[PDB]
């Protein structure tokens, strides 16, 4: 199967290599060759794409959506220099629900602590953020302009805390989910904040299997803080579940006070989900 | 073995890195030394691209054309501020002739089935084609973007046509072939003419595991037109035993229209081959398909598969 | 490990996009954001890189000094732009610094005789000249300019010399060192200089296992005349026990002229270092060859084993 993405990239390189000609040599038919090979190649990546994750294989699914980033990259090139503000708009719909893609994929990948593959969708957001943001600048929305800002901002972030949960630095993590979390209300986008809260779940169960309930305490309290800017139901169940496993764990380590604060958390998260 | 294209590959990149630093600056004596670094490596990667060559390893080979065509750009990046042509000259001709040998592996990763070499030597190809353009777009030759263009869309049309193999889409594959003809007889580069038939012959091969021999003659009308710039003996008479399988399916089905096409087809071939065992298989064949027409009442295709046995058989 | 190299790396390459997307946007605050997170890479890079060479996985190791030149291209990309000259001081010196312990790499790596981390070590210095020459043009500094040329073409005549150690011609490898000892004596690079005579170690190595005694001298020459700049008095003592060796191979083949050369390379490291064990040593196979250049009866090179011997032992 994988030689197909290989192809692909070829077909888009193919394509790029015949734009950077067409910038030398006038012919639109070298336009419209160009456009036609991405688009159909782009279109039989998204079929691929959508199949991947039926079929699981998350790696081949994150390679591509890389496809389809670089593919939206040549695409922009052609777009822009055509002048066309259709094809932007398509290209930057593919980009869009590509990258939204990719978030729920990072999601699974950090709640199987899969950490490889979350830091790959993360890149893969990185540079689809980078495409976002070069159609952008010729569309001229400084509010898609901040997003990229925001959504770089938070996929740094996340990764940051990615990087401060292998090493166990937990309490530089829990002060780079404080930054996370407003670096998602920056974003404004409940799936980013989703990926965020599932990031600071991720990071309580660390402080879990630590034992180290009071940085567990902290961890909740970002996690609930993002749940209750997000709104999903799901995401408020499982913050109330790890919020009893913190309660229990600080009634085994003995003290009431951890215990109190982790049911006042458990009762928000509840009170939030109603 | 292996780690002399490593440090080569760092070689070069050390030469794109010192070309870089001396860009700016009033020194040309680091562009020679830079050129000097480079054309040693670039002597280097040619002897063990011909030895990887005998030996069969094709991985190691194409590696040495990847050095190779980074080495060409940073000797076209070298030659711009330098005002020289020389060294262009040196560089397209090298570039020219490592396409040609891109193109060779390509055509033996196609007939061995190997579709992992298949895409390293594509991308090889295109970056190879990407150099002369910027050379082009320096130096002004409108042929050199004829040529990297046809190429380009040309590899295009290759790698379509291996995705319609790999798809089982015979139609997918005689629309790109038809293209992929029309791109290397406007190039008229007679090697790139060959790559293309030999690709045919993989399309016609599944083609008759297929079964549809009305689309897989237009595959073969196709491959004769390639071939016959070509001239390859060898090629010609495995193109005219497809060709006579292609018949024997056709006989099979008992479409005999389709049968006298491949004919038409067979007897193009031949008719620069000059083998007489085709021409008497041939006669052979076409006999068979008298009969079927005979057998039919096609008495149309019947004469017309008797004027190509005709045609075919004054040959001899 | 692994992922906390992949993760830093991330971090660099989101800053190179805030970094990209700031320029196009002409924001200020973004610049600030992506400066404070490349600097806590930075420093997190450099605890990480030291651990990693603790730990002894060099592989390690230098991919985190890439991530640190990677943080080095970002942070002169924002600073460049930005127009201040301590954040160019500040990312020169990291740069530097980086390129001092990929030089400390490479150096343990060619002394263990693993050439693959060499060469992936040098990739990460010819990255690091090119990172600070881009940001010496821009500040204006011509020495520093100089230094990176100097150092990459230092740089790629060890590439050169490794491509030689596997080739295995020892000519080539001697006139590339010749080379690198001229870039290295221009530069006065105390880690350069140490390369190069670890690699003639090594190349005198291969010499003797070729039985080629005279080019191993020769290439022993450049070791001495590279040490006698620097003063690193362990590869002086490992070079003198080299020269004799050599001397004793020379004495086997019977060649006393080549076996004189020898100590007259290990009386010049040793006048450097001083170290009486050496002296004494040397001084003791001294002998053996005058004794075998009075069984060959030559009395102009026995001239010579007296006038060296007398004079290593003379304040010793």
């Amino acid at each position: 199967p994988e030689l197909f993405l290989q192809d692909l990239r070829s077909l888009v390189e193919a394509a790029r290599i015949l734009a950077r000609l067409a910038r030398q040599r006038g012919d639109e038919h070298a336009l419209e060759r160009a456009a036609r090979w991405a688009e159909q190649a782009a279109r039989q990546a998204e079929r691929l794409a959508r199949q991947a994750r039926k079929e699981g294989n998350l790696e081949l699914a994150l390679k591509a959506l890389q496809i389809l980033v670089n593919a939206a990259y040549v695409l922009a090139e052609i777009a822009r220099d055509r002048g066309n503000e259709e094809l932007l708009e398509y290209a930057a719909r593919l980009a869009e629900e590509a990258a939204r893609q990719a978030i729920e994929i990072a999601a699974q990948a950090m709640e199987e602590g899969n950490f490889e593959l979350a830091l790959e969708a993360l890149e893969i957001i990185n540079e689809a953020a980078r495409v976002l943001a070069r159609i952008a600048h010729h569309r001229g929305n400084q509010e898609l302009l901040e997003k990229a800002a925001s959504l770089t901002h938070a996929s740094a972030a996340l990764s940051r805390a990615i990087a401060a949960i292998l090493e166990g630095d937990v309490e530089k993590a829990v002060r780079a989910a404080q930054e996370a979390v407003k670096a998602a209300k920056e974003a404004g986008d409940n799936d980013m904040l989703r990926a965020v809260a599932i990031a600071a779940l991720r990071i309580a169960k660390e402080a879990e299997k630590q034992g180290n309930v009071e940085v567990a305490v902290k961890a909740a309290r970002v996690a609930v803080e993002a749940a209750k800017q997000a709104g999903d139901n799901d995401v408020l169940r499982l913050v109330s579940e790890r919020a009893l496993s913190i309660a229990a764990s600080s009634v085994k380590q003995g003290n009431y006070e951890v215990k109190e604060k982790a049911i006042r958390v458990a009762k928000e998260a509840n009170k939030q989900a109603g | 073995l292996e780690l002399a294209l490593k440090a080569l590959q760092i070689l070069v990149n050390a030469a794109y890195v010192l070309a870089e630093i001396a860009r700016d600056r009033g020194n040309e004596e680091l562009l020679e030394k830079a050129a000097r670094l480079a054309e040693e490596a670039a002597r280097q990667a040619e002897r063990i691209a011909r030895q990887a060559r005998k030996e069969g390893n094709l991985e190691l080979a194409l590696k040495a054309l990847q050095i190779l065509v980074n080495a060409a750009y940073v000797l076209a990046e070298i030659a711009r501020d330098r005002g020289n042509e020389e060294l262009l000259e040196y560089a397209a001709r090298l570039a020219e002739e490592a396409a040609r040998q891109a193109i060779e592996i390509w055509a033996q990763a196609m007939e061995e089935g190997n579709q992992q070499l298949r895409t390293k030597a594509a991308h090889i190809i295109l970056r190879a084609a990407e150099v002369l353009l910027e050379i082009a777009r320096d130096r002004g030759n409108q042929e050199l973007l004829e040529k990297a263009a046809s190429l380009v869309d040309a590899v295009a049309a290759l790698q379509q046509a291996a995705a319609a193999i790999l798809e089982g889409d015979v139609e997918k594959a005689v629309r790109a072939a038809q293209e992929a003809v029309k791109a290397a007889k406007e190039a008229g580069d007679n090697d790139m003419l060959r790559a293309v038939a030999i690709a045919a012959l993989r399309i016609a091969k599944e083609a008759e595991k297929q079964g549809n021999v009305e689309v897989a003659v237009k595959a073969a009308r196709v491959a004769v037109e390639a071939a016959k710039q070509a001239g390859d003996n060898d090629v010609l008479r495995k193109v005219a035993e497809q060709a006579l399988r292609i018949a024997k399916e056709a006989e099979k089905q008992g479409n005999v229209e389709v049968a006298v096409k491949a004919a038409r087809v067979a007897v193009e071939a031949a008719k620069q081959a000059g083998d007489n065992d085709v021409l008497r298989k041939v006669a052979d064949q076409a006999l068979e398909i008298a009969k079927a027409a005979l057998e039919q009442g096609d008495i149309d295709v019947a004469q017309k598969a008797m004027d190509v046995a005709v045609e075919a058989l004054t040959q001899a």
